[PDB]
RNA sequence: GGAGCUUGACUGCGAGACUUACAAGUCAAGCAGGGACGAAAGUCGGGAUUAGUGAUCCGGCACCCCCGAGUGGAAGGGGUG
RNA sequence: UCGGUACGGUUUGUGUAGGAUAGGUGGGAGACUGUGAAACCUCGACGCCAGUUGGGGCGGAGUCGUUGUUGAAAUACCAC
């Protein structure tokens, strides 16, 4: 009956947002919770509790003393230092101090007093047994073989989206804390990165919480599904196909019955304005129970959500984007060698493959933000671009959500077309007091949306899509992909969303670099399902692993 | 909207001060020199 | 099953708690119908090894020995070395010892070192990491005159530590001695164990202890007679 | 109306008044602490002024360590915000 | 009958050279009388990190230790 995390009559809320009420659940270790909900619901709120970066309001939430707590965050932080230096700040930075005074405790006790530094290194060489931290200098090599991490030699500043998280990751499960905490850990993570660590979590000593969105990473990592309606949390079990048949029930009982409570109110509407008769007197027990009614059924009254909306632009030529024999790198090693292909005319186009292989810089050579090596890249005279970008870059955190898309300005330019700022922005979700929000306190959800807000209102008829599958939910994730099918000019798509690739594409670029080559790409004509056919038919046919354990114990 | 914030000292973390602020223009917690009288001079406040 | 192993198993009564005297007896019994033995104590306490203040480490001198080799390497030199093999040490440290240990040849015991000449302790703890084989100040074998503990170590001071899942292991001789010397060991060992016991231990600190030899099966020992081990 | 630096939207007080059945309400020179701006003189105890609020009781939390039902503690009570 | 706790048997763990990688600790130079290369049995526990850890049929003819190294660490067997 050991526990690892306690709450007691927990509630967090932002004033109007409650984020908890009046919550109680235990978490015992060995627990694989895997926390769902859709954006904005609170589910990062929970875990900057559990971690003890915020506090809760009026409620009681501890740790069970030992047994600390790491969190992975949504947007993790690094530091400025290298690879093999951005593991040791954790991991081993409660530790590689006490072997940073090891080595100096042999040369300085030399010359000075061999008395009381007896016991100064007989306290700290005794910490290099029960850990078995001789070995740190191959301890950091092996945790870098499994996640298949950057060279530990070279800067962190210009890294993928996807190669500063493998190294976040390894800040994490290299201290082992019992109690994770990770937030949207399948963002930026290829088909490999996942499956990966699918089967270290699968025998892993502690208790896991994960918000993850996604439907097949959590039917392998967790076992009991935690949800957040509008304030209440509703533990059960059951592998995420019973989160959609719960909550599509518990909207069509609360729906029903809001609905014969308005027939209520308009039974007794036409009874506190029918007149007094008489000397009868209209009581005052049924006028006090109308104002209750009447006040019980606007409190119910939050039920709307906003479609993805992209603006369609100019007529698009014959000659949307070519490309002859585009070669691109950075430093002896190669990323972009020979390719040649040419973007279509109205069709969904999607680019495929793993971490860190030259997907972003393929854009930024089109977008004129790189300059090739050898080969060009030709535009044409029609094509207006319109780009979205991986790394969030232009959103701000330091101003709000509103004067962000504008600039302080009534009506703004979305394509030849003026439509007022505050207007388009509440059709981006953002509505009413949620439009003074600043960039640091939405959900990593609407950072997905607003970044939407800045970039599309180019109104452009090419545009430029860089991950826009990153924290959205089931619900604006079919929202967005019913946007790119009726959109008429061409969308281009990375993302490493195996079920959103095989819904809405025409034309697949796929990385196929092997060990003699490194950097080739392929042009295909057809959608995800017909590649995936060819793929085994051309290279390696039934051919396109072992967990390494990260660590020894 | 305009709740009631409480200014905690910044060494011997006594609640001082009491006062309001706007939630939705200021979201994070304020910063203030104010003098404490424990310390018996001015040092920083942060809110709770 | 090894068609023997049966045969001591058919001698020793699986749950009736013994002495510390019965212990000894059935060592005998176990250990010596097969070849020679060093009889092996188990303890599992009542502490948790998580945390720092409950980390169950200490040594002890042992009256009727344990029987062993006792290969003992003194770091010293200078005419401290000499002073080691008039002790009774057969291998004494030198700075030619440590381009042989690290070559690969470990044929030693233990390692009593000088404050004076530490510096090569930490590059020849390279490979005596987790062999666990490091002088050690809590036990003696880190002092000034190292002309105390050569004879000690051969006098069985055998040191005990905790594990992680909070089992000690102790060993109080071989299985050639008698009744009256095994259980003096064995006396000697849980009263400085108790010595050692510390003040935030939750429940019961002595739980459940046994008695084994080399190859025979364990004798389950009563802990709450701690007394009368003669 | 605009710009620079800032937190006095202070802690300990208050001679003397207004208004007033009472409960309340309101103004305040000046003295000390530790500060802001100013070259200084000086000004600053929120906002040009008058609305933006609720007596007592019972409680809650923070701190001060005043009482502690034989004694040492504690439970409870008390003060100050 | 379905569970809880206490007690005991059998069994489980395999990034990278390797005896598919004793899981941890401690003891240890022996342990059985040896063919998953066996006759009735013969992985139809798991079977995937595949072949060693069973269908315990029998045989005193027939495996394995320590050494070699090939490693953070080894090798049997055994209490823990
Ligand atoms: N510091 C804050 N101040 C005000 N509102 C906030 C703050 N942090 C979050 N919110 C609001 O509360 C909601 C909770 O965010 P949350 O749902 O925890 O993020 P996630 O979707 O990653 O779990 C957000 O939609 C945001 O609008
Ligand atoms: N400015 C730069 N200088 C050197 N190398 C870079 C730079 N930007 C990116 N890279 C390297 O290019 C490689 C491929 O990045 P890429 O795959 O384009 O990112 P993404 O995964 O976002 O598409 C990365 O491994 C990264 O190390
Ligand atoms: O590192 V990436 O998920 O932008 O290919
Ligand atoms: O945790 V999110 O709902 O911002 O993807
Ligand atoms: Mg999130
Ligand atoms: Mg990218
Ligand atoms: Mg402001
Ligand atoms: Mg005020
Ligand atoms: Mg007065
Ligand atoms: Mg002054
Ligand atoms: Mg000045
Ligand atoms: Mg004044
Ligand atoms: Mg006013
Ligand atoms: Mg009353
Ligand atoms: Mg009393
Ligand atoms: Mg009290
Ligand atoms: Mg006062
Ligand atoms: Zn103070």
């Amino acid at each position: 009956a050991e526990f690892i995390y306690t709450m007691k009559k927990v509630r967090k809320a932002h004033g109007d947002k409650v984020i908890l009420d009046d919550v109680t659940l235990s978490f015992y270790p060995g627990a694989k919770i895997g926390v769902v909900g859709p954006n904005g619901a609170g589910k990062s709120s929970v875990l900057r509790i559990m971690a003890g970066l915020d506090k809760p309001n009026n409620g009681d939430a501890f740790l069970a003393t030992g047994a600390t707590v790491g969190i992975l965050q949504q947007e993790p932080p690094l530091n400025e230092d290298k690879t093999v230096r951005g593991n040791v700040e954790e991991g081993m930075g409660d530790i590689k101090i006490k072997l940073d005074r090891f080595n100096e405790v042999a040369e300085l006790m030399a010359t000075d007093y061999t008395d009381e530094l007896m016991e100064e290194m007989g306290r700290l060489q005794e910490e290099l047994d029960h850990a078995d931290a001789w070995d740190l200098d191959a301890q950091l090599e092996q945790a870098m073989d499994a996640l298949r991490c950057p060279p530990a030699d070279e800067p962190v500043t210009n890294l993928s989206g996807g190669e500063r998280r493998r190294v976040a990751l390894c800040k994490l499960l290299l201290s082992k804390p019992d109690l994770l905490l990770l937030d949207e850990p399948t963002n930026h993570l290829d088909a490999e990165s996942v499956q990966w660590l699918e089967q270290h979590l699968a025998s892993y000593p502690g208790a896991i919480l994960a918000v993850t969105h996604d439907r097949y990473f959590l039917d392998n990592v967790a076992e009991w599904i935690l949800e957040l309606d509008r304030g209440r949390a509703y533990p059960y079990e059951g592998n995420y196909s019973t989160y959609l048949e719960k909550k599509a029930e518990r909207l069509a009982v609360q729906g029903r019955k809001d609905a014969k409570l308005q027939k209520r109110l308009t039974e007794e509407l036409a009874w506190v304005r029918s007149g007094a008769k008489a000397r009868q007197a209209k009581s005052k027990a049924r006028l006090q129970r109308y104002e209750e009614m009447a006040a019980e059924a606007e409190k119910t009254r939050k039920l709307d959500f906003e479609e993805i909306q992209i603006p369609v632009g100019p007529r698009l030529g014959n000659v949307v984007v070519e490309v002859d024999h585009l070669d691109k790198g950075y430093d002896g090693r190669a990323l972009i060698k020979d390719l040649s292909f040419s973007l279509p005319r109205n069709g969904i186009v999607g680019v495929i493959g793993p971490n860190g292989v030259g997907k972003t810089t393929l854009f930024k050579t089109i977008v004129g933000l790189e300059t090739p090596d050898s080969g060009s890249v030709k535009v044409g005279e029609t094509v207006k671009l319109s780009y979205v970008d991986q790394a969030r870059a232009g959103i701000d955190p330091r101003k709000t959500v509103w004067e962000v898309v504008s600039d302080g300005l009534d009506y703004i330019q979305v394509g030849q077309t003026e439509v007022p700022s505050r207007a388009y922005v509440s059709a981006f979700g953002f509505k009413g007091p949620d439009q003074q929000k600043p960039a640091g306190v939405l959900s990593g959800g609407e950072r997905n949306r607003l970044n939407l807000a800045l970039t599309l209102k180019q109104g452009g008829n090419l545009i430029l899509l860089d991950e826009p599958t990153n924290d959205l939910d089931v619900e604006t994730l079919g929202s967005l992909e019913n946007a790119l099918l009726n959109f008429p000019g061409c969308a281009v798509v990375i993302s490493h969303d195996r079920w959103f690739l095989d819904r809405t594409c025409t034309h697949i670029l796929a990385w196929e670099g092997d060990d003699d080559n490194e950097a080739k790409w392929f042009w295909f004509e057809g959608n995800f399902g017909a590649y995936e056919e060819n793929k085994v038919e051309r290279l390696g046919v039934d051919a396109a692993v072992t967990h390494r354990k990260l660590t020894r114990g | 909207v305009r709740p009631k914030i409480t200014l905690a000292c910044e060494v011997c973390k006594h609640r001082n001060y009491i006062t309001k602020k706007n939630r939705r223009n200021d979201p994070d917690r304020l910063e203030l020199k104010k003098f404490c009288p424990n310390c018996g001079k001015h040092q920083a406040h942060r809110e709770t | 099953t090894s068609k023997a192993y049966r045969a001591a198993a058919a001698k020793v009564d699986r749950t009736n708690l013994y002495t510390p005297l019965q212990a000894a007896k059935l060592a005998k019994e176990t250990s010596s119908t097969k070849q020679d033995a060093t009889v092996e104590v188990a303890i599992r306490l009542g502490v948790d090894p998580r945390k720092a203040d409950q980390m169950v480490r200490g040594t002890v001198n042992l009256p009727h020995g344990t029987g062993k080799t006792a290969r003992v390497a003194v770091f010293a030199v200078g005419e401290k070395a000499d002073a080691a093999v008039a002790a009774g040490a057969d291998v004494v440290g030198s700075d030619d010892l440590i381009e042989r240990i690290q070559g690969g040849w470990l044929e030693f015991d233990a390692a009593i070192a000088t404050p004076d000449q530490m510096a090569k302790v930490g590059r020849i703890a390279r490979v005596l990491g987790p062999r666990g084989l490091m002088p050690n100040p809590k036990t003696g074998t880190v002092t000034a005159d190292v002309a105390k503990a050569v004879a000690d170590i051969k006098g069985g001071k055998i040191n005990f530590r905790v594990d992680k899942q909070a089992n000690l292991h102790f060993v109080i001789g071989k299985a050639s001695f008698d009744e009256k010397l095994l259980a003096e060991n064995y006396g000697a060992a849980i009263d400085e164990v108790l010595r050692l016991k510390p003040s935030s231990s939750k429940g019961r600190y002595l739980k459940k202890i046994t008695v084994s030899t080399t190859t025979g099966p364990g004798i389950p020992v009563d802990p709450s007679i701690t007394r009368n081990f003669a």
